C-alpha cells in the first residue's frame, strides 16, 4: 500500500505575497505647493485698525 | 552457496502457482490467511546547492 509518505513534495507554491505600507496621511492634512528655491518665503498680509 | 551451485545440490528453480490457490487469494469461497503479493514504488529527493 503506497501511501502519500512514500511521494515527496517538491517546491511548495507561492499563493500570496503580504507588504506591509501605513496608510499615509500627509496629501490631506497639508497643503503643498513647489518651492523653486532653496529658500522659500511665504507673505502674510494682515487688515488692522487705528488701534492696530 | 555459490560453491554449491557449482557441485549441482542446488539450482536456480522459477515456478508458478497452483490453479486452485491462485483462485481463491484473500477472499472468495470463504477461503482465509492467503493474501496477495503488493508492489509500489517509493519518490525519494536530493537536493544540490550552488557555490561561486
Amino acid at each position: 500500500s503506497t501511501t502519500t509518505n512514500s511521494n515527496s513534495i517538491g517546491r511548495p507554491n507561492l499563493v500570496a505575497l503580504t507588504r506591509a505600507t501605513t496608510k499615509l496621511i500627509y496629501s490631506d492634512i497639508v497643503a503643498t505647493q513647489r518651492t523653486n528655491q532653496p529658500v522659500a518665503a511665504f507673505y502674510g498680509i494682515k487688515y488692522l485698525n487705528p488701534d492696530n | 552457496i555459490k560453491k554449491q551451485m557449482e557441485a549441482g545440490a542446488l539450482v536456480e528453480i522459477a515456478e508458478g502457482m497452483a490453479t486452485s490457490i491462485a483462485e481463491l487469494q484473500e477472499g472468495f469461497n470463504g477461503s482465509t490467511d492467503n493474501p496477495w503479493n503488493e508492489m509500489g514504488f517509493r519518490i525519494d529527493k536530493q537536493v544540490i546547492e550552488a557555490k561561486s
